[PDB]
């Protein structure tokens, strides 16, 4: 059956090359094999042991390579004869990627038969320089009003989320790529994301049910999820980011626009840390080596906005860090937030204090967020950040603050927060965003008493949506609000509320 | 030079060459290996001996293939340096990587260079007016001075350096220039746009600022000599030009760090925290060679990504020999929302003499300075214990102090976008009477809030009315 | 075995053929090992303890650490003047200043 | 630089004597002479092959050095003066080290190659006469260089053949195959 | 249609001892010799083509 | 006076205030900037303590300033790290006390 097909691939596999050196395995251990000849290696090649196993020759040192182990030991043998692969590290890239969950070396973990990939092209690549670039413009609507008028994201924009452990953590990403599900089951190239999930340093349990709930949501057919759990090798989990991105820098480099997600960022360092030690290089500040820096930042900045003149590329970039029971000041999470441009730091407090999601305002900045954001999110979006940043100081001593000025800010500020809140797993659309936004700036959601702010919500848009869609669909291609525009949507907000 | 090695080893970009010629290139030569991503240029920095030198290698190393032929091209490169740098943005090999094609020039200056002399001196005084009010009160410019800028990004670190730029840069009129170690590529796309857009640079027009840029994704070896190439580029303004010069430098943590990153490599066993043991010599030699000499006069700006906020870590630590004017900046005042986020009781320059600024000024700062302290430690109190159950005088303190803090906020113009607020620029005369007023708590009568986030004394004022409306 | 500073193979290629250091070395050494502005000579075989030695190049360098290989004299001076194999010879005098 | 650079665990020695005593051009009397030396030690048992370990002193092993020099009155005089070293470095067990180092830079002085026919038995001899006609005749082994092929057992390998030279394999193995076919039907 | 996948899956790891049971075979036979010199004039060949 | 590891600008500074006060007449600077060489920032308290001593043994009063210590414990520290002696806690070298006592 299936079987005779394999058979027939069976046949199909007898080599007859020539191996162009080989070399024999000395002292084998940590990881990092020591291996004498292979004198006409390349550096950063990739070798293949007779166990199967691929390393990256790192240190070529006079009279001996070390290979790295990107794999198992136990598989790996003393005195073993390592082949030359010849190639310096690459990883298949191509469009038949999606829909596809592979692992680090591109193996089809899913198993839909082996991966369709138009090339291969290295793990370290160099980001593109000062004239590739251009000015982010385009939005990425996340679906989550706050990460969408709070930290507004953009298209090949360097960003941060960061905050406390397994708090849901991924669901916030998730539900991005879930809101762009109708931009990226439009037909438009442009409103098109290529969403790649890293997994690093993850149990394959818990990626097993990210996969089934990415079908579920069957948002797999437009999504690649690169694999690289916490039983797969030390060395693997280093290279994993960096394989991920090469996949990524396909997609920009077709001029396509894509979103990667790098969860966790926090994970990598511990690998990297892990294989430094193993390295036996001295260890860094906070024993995180001292390379690590430069790790992370030769990571981050292979996504871009690519110049329209080079290709009018985006890969936007999200990379997901784990903060141990937060305090930003932490070595591993200073040195990505100093690269990133912007952050998401979500606050366990608000978290138990159940504001799902947990979005802290405090410390979420994004430090280039407006120029993606949307005219009519800006019209609409009046200062929101300033005024919950009044409310932040008005609760900060109302236990005083009595003063009535206070109380109406805190009446507002209580309020707006509960508008701020979203059911997890279930994202606003786009144009339904931009009323509620309205409600709460103008104030109308005073006239919501708190308890009932929930059904206002859900009643309003249906109220609007009957009463006329024809606004909707305005501000959904003009994108901005007329004069018009915002006093049909005042008035029509004033009908709903009233009622 | 027909001196040819062949690379016995390449453990990471601290590759080793094997010169087979009985002749040998000196220490701080440099090395060509050419490859098939163009060239690879290498700089000695040891000899071990065995005609084998160990050598820093410039760009990334992937791909090397040992025994590969080396040539020298002997000496520290020669950057290239004139008015035809001027608005260029250059590589750290030197190479234009803003594409006005190759760079002529007249005369060519090694990368390393000595520092001038104790004889060749210049001593300065001159005040350098910001227009931000905090800076302006505190810890004000002065003119050739160095002025540094502390915490890492977390006040936004290049936001500081970008209202410098928009306001001291463009009432500058002699040559600038903007260094960037390690900086986020797009954030140095935006400010070569930026300074096109302001004329500063014009690609047809003149130029008048000078650019090198280094991304924070080049090699640590490269990031390591982007700062030398940078203050090759000062040295022809500052002395065959004579014209008077800005300077900026964003980051030197990143300058150190590359530094610390090679070290390890290189064979040294390394100093606490990790830093190299060579760091206190490696950092007086880049700040020995920013100096206000008799040739000239050049202000240098200085940032420093303090690791985690942490000053006692040593490379922050030696930053603070070799500047005249600090103005580290806290993210707890960040978090306070403060933008200018200075710290105002960690702020210092050697301008806040009395004889400098005026006694009146002198006096001024003092009452804030005392002022501030006292509000700073009376906040275990506050938090313990209401501020009704503090003195009927602390009470009177802690409200002016808490306005003082208010009033600190100026809205950035650079920033306008992102505060979202039109910007401000106050004068340092305006400054030290709108100051004064407030310490004679005269129009200490009005919201707090209305101190919040505005420019003069006077905008105050107006905007309580705002509030009060 | 171990590392031995007469593994250089210039010194060792030397004892092959039977020469030795001759005891030039005695008061003279060739650099061998030089970065880092910190030198190590072979070959002066007397030198005062805590000596100025006055390098070819033409550097000062005191010499803090004698080794039964390689004397290791701490540089003054600035690694891009000094060069390798060079000929060091010896003050003669441990630091001394002028005073008055 | 002189031919092959080795750079061994004190065959830096090795080196020194090679490029030494290339110059002398007496490396083929050199190596002969350390040959029938290091073949007197090894047919010393008692010492050389039972203190061929050191404990002996500086005094003591240069009076070991005086007895073995004493047993040949051809010794050259550079491996006289390596000896001297070894016993001034107080290193004897690098002396069988020194000598198959000097060995492998002497024979490539003369041009001699190597190779290996790893195999999980011994096999025929017109096989192995086949095939070294075969890897001279390839360019694998050039003109003027020569050919010592060892045919090695090496049962650890079950079936298959590996033939080795010059740093450049052919391997033509049943295990790998295997290997290959058993993960294939894996997928 | 999940017993179907999984009686394929079954097969296919039944035919894995299969192999196995091949691998007893050759190293049985004195084609563990006679393959073995087809395998040394292949590399004959291999080798002269160089 | 001594500054060790101080910038030239510092010095001059220092060398101005002193002339402005007149005083630089019965003062002697003995430099070491921060550029100059660690090992002759070094030995350059230990010279300037000669420098002093002149005057002690002469039977005349003086003073020396030595500023700052902390620039010769870094400096020590480089020196010490570089001929690779095992190092003290604190990465300054374990016979720092003998340096700075003697």
């Amino acid at each position: 059956e299936v079987s005779s097909i394999l058979e027939e691939r069976i046949k199909g596999v007898s080599d007859e090359a020539n191996l162009n050196e080989t070399g024999r395995v000395l002292a084998v251990g940590d990881g990092i094999a020591r291996v004498f000849g292979l004198n006409n290696i390349q550096a950063e090649e990739l070798v293949e042991f007779s166990s199967g196993v691929k390393g990256m020759a790192l240190n070529l040192e006079p009279g001996q390579v070390g290979i790295v182990l990107f794999g198992s030991d136990r598989l790996v043998k003393e005195g073993e004869l390592v082949k030359r692969t010849g190639n310096i590290v690459d990883v298949p890239v191509g469009p038949g990627l999606l829909g596809r969950v592979v692992d680090a070396l591109g193996n089809p973990i899913d198993g839909k038969g082996p991966i369709d990939a138009a090339g291969r092209s290295r793990a370290q690549v160099k980001a593109p320089g000062i004239l590739p670039r251009r000015s982010v413009h385009e939005p990425v609507q996340t679906g989550l009003k706050a990460v969408d008028a709070l930290v507004p994201i953009g298209r090949g924009q360097r960003e941060l989320i960061i905050g406390d452990r397994q708090t849901g953590k991924t669901a916030v990403a998730l539900d991005t790529i879930l809101n762009q599900k109708r931009w990226n089951n439009g037909s438009d190239e442009s409103k098109k994301l290529y969403c790649v999930y890293v997994a690093v340093g993850q149990k394959r349990s818990t990626v097993a049910q990210l996969v089934q709930t990415l079908e579920q949501h069957d948002a797999m057919k437009y999504s690649i999820i690169v694999a690289a759990t916490a039983s797969e090798a030390a060395p693997l989990q280093y290279l994993a980011p960096f394989t991920a991105a090469s996949i990524g820098e396909w997609f920009r480099d077709n001029g396509k626009h894509a979103l990667i997600v790098y969860d966790d960022l926090s994970k990598q360092a511990v690998a990297y840390r892990q294989l430094s030690l193993l390295l036996r290089r001295p260890p860094g500040r906070e024993a995180y080596p001292g390379d690590v820096f430069y790790l992370h930042s030769r990571l981050l900045e292979r996504a871009a906005k690519l110049s329209e003149k080079e290709g009018s590329g985006s890969l936007t970039a999200l990379p997901v860090i784990e903060t141990q029971g937060g305090d930003v000041s932490a070595y591993i999470p200073t040195n990505v937030i100093s690269i990133t441009d912007g952050q998401i730091f979500l606050e366990a407090e608000l978290f138990y204090k159940g504001i799902r999601p947990a979005i802290n305002v405090g410390l979420s900045v994004s430090r280039v967020g407006s120029a993606a954001q949307v005219k009519a999110l800006k019209q609409v979006a009046g200062s929101l950040k300033l005024f919950l940043a009044q409310y932040r100081e008005v609760a900060a001593f109302a236990q005083s603050d009595l003063d009535a000025s206070t109380k109406q800010t805190l009446v507002r500020g209580e309020r707006l927060t509960q508008l701020l809140k979203q059911n997890q797993y279930s994202p606003l659309a786009t144009e339904e965003q931009v009323p509620l936004i309205y409600a709460g700036v103008n104030g109308h959601l005073d006239g919501i008493e708190l308890s009932r702010i929930g059904e206002f919500e859900s009643s309003f848009l249906s109220y609007l949506k009957s009463n006329h869609n024809e606004l909707l669909t305005e501000i959904r291609e003009k994108g901005e609000l007329s004069k018009e525009l915002l006093a049909s949507l005042k008035s029509a907000t004033e009908s709903f509320v009233a009622t | 030079t027909p001196i040819t090695g062949k690379v016995t080893a390449v453990i990471g970009a601290i590759v080793d060459v094997h010169f087979e010629q009985s002749e040998l290139p000196a220490i701080l030569n440099a090395l060509e290996i050419k490859t098939p991503q163009g060239k690879l240029v290498l700089e000695v920095a040891q000899h071990l001996g065995e005609n084998t030198v160990r050598t820093i290698a410039m760009d990334g190393t992937e791909g090397l293939v040992r025994g590969e032929k080396v040539l020298d091209t002997g000496g520290p490169i020669s950057v290239p340096v004139g008015r035809e740098t001027l608005g260029r943005i250059i590589n750290v090999i030197g190479e234009p990587i803003d594409e006005r094609g190759p760079i002529k020039s007249k005369l060519r200056k090694p990368i390393h260079a000595d520092p001038p002399s104790f004889a060749e001196q210049s001593t300065s005084a001159e005040i350098l007016e910001t227009g931000i009010k905090v800076v302006d009160l505190l810890a004000p410019y002065a003119r050739g001075g160095k002025i540094g800028l502390f915490g890492g990004a977390g006040v936004g670190k290049t936001v500081f350096i970008q209202e410098l730029i928009n306001n001291i840069a463009k009432a500058h009129g002699g040559f600038s220039v903007f260094t960037g170690v390690g900086e986020r590529t797009r954030e140095g796309n935006d400010l070569y746009r930026e300074m096109k857009e302001t004329g500063v640079i014009n690609l047809e027009g003149e130029s008048k600022v000078a650019l090198v840029f280094g991304q924070m994704n080049e090699p640590p070896g490269a990031r390591a000599r982007v700062a030398l190439t940078g203050l090759t580029i000062a040295e022809y303004f500052r002395d065959e030009e004579g014209q008077d010069v800005l300077l900026f430098i964003d980051n030197i943590f990143r300058f150190t760090q590359a530094g610390s990153e090679v070290s390890a490599l290189l064979g040294r066993i390394p100093s606490a925290v990790g830093y190299q043991p060579t760091l206190a010599t490696d950092m007086g030699l880049l700040q020995e060679r920013i100096t206000t000499t008799k040739k000239g006069s050049v202000t240098s700006v200085q940032a420093v990504y303090v690791p985690a906020d942490d000053l006692t870590d040593p490379a922050p630590a030696t930053t603070f020999a070799h500047l005249d004017a600090t103005t580290v900046l806290s993210r707890g005042i960040s978090e306070l929302g403060i933008y200018p986020a200075v710290d105002p009781l960690d702020s210092k320059s050697r301008l806040l003499d009395a004889a400098v600024v005026g006694q009146e000024h002198y006096d001024v700062a003092s009452k804030v300075q005392e002022t501030l302290q006292t509000y700073k430690s009376l906040q275990d109190i506050i938090a313990i214990l209401g501020m009704d159950e503090l003195s009927e005088q602390d009470k009177l303190t802690v409200e002016r102090a808490r306005k003082i803090q208010r009033f600190l906020s100026q809205p950035f113009a650079v920033a306008e976008v992102f505060t979202g607020i039109p910007g401000k620029l106050v004068r340092l005369k305006d400054t030290v009477a709108s100051f004064k007023a407030v310490l004679e708590g005269k129009y200490d009568n009005i919201p707090e809030h209305a101190f919040y986030m505005v420019g003069g004394i006077e905008d105050v004022v107006a905007k309580a009315e705002k509030l009060a409306a | 075995t171990k590392a031995q500073p007469t593994e250089v193979s210039s010194i060792l290629e030397e004892r092959i053929k039977g020469v030795s250091d001759e005891a030039n070395l005695n008061e003279t050494g060739r650099v061998l090992a030089v970065g880092d502005g910190i030198a190590r000579v072979f070959g002066l075989n007397n030198i005062q303890a805590e000596e100025l030695v006055e390098f070819s190049s033409g550097v000062k360098g005191m010499a803090l650490n004698l080794e039964p290989g390689q004397v290791g004299i701490v540089l003054f001076g600035s690694d891009r003047l000094v060069k390798e194999g060079e000929l060091v010879k010896r003050t003669g005098n441990i630091v001394d200043v002028p005073v008055g | 630089p002189p031919p092959v650079r080795l750079f061994g665990v004190e065959g830096t020695y090795a080196t020194a004597l090679y490029q030494a005593a290339a110059k002398n051009s007496s490396i083929d009397a050199a190596f002969q002479s350390l040959q029938k030396v290091e073949s007197t030690v090894k047919k010393n048992p008692k010492l050389g092959h039972l203190l061929l370990n050191p404990a002996l002193s500086l005094k003591d092993r240069n009076s070991v050095i005086d007895a073995i020099v004493e047993t040949h009155k051809n010794l050259d005089g550079y491996v006289v003066n390596l000896l001297k070293v070894l016993s001034e470095n107080n290193r004897l067990g690098c002396f069988e080290k020194i000598a198959s180092d000097f060995g492998v830079l002497n024979d490539a002085h003369n041009g001699l190659l190597k190779g290996t026919v790893t195999s999980a038995e011994p096999l025929d001899p017109k096989s192995f006469k086949r095939i070294e006609k075969a890897l001279s005749a390839s360019k694998l082994v050039g003109q003027g260089k020569s050919l010592k092929l060892e045919n090695v057992v090496k049962p650890e390998i079950k079936g298959g053949l590996i033939v080795e030279l010059g740093d450049k394999t052919v391997d033509l193995s049943i295990s790998t195959k295997i290997q290959k076919l058993n993960k294939v039907l894996e997928d | 249609v999940r017993y179907e996948a999984s009686l394929r899956q079954l097969e296919q790891r039944q035919l894995a001892k299969s192999v196995i049971s091949r691998v007893q075979s050759e190293l049985g036979n004195p084609k563990f010799q006679e393959k073995v010199l087809q395998q040394s004039i292949s590399e004959i060949e291999q080798l002269l083509s160089k």
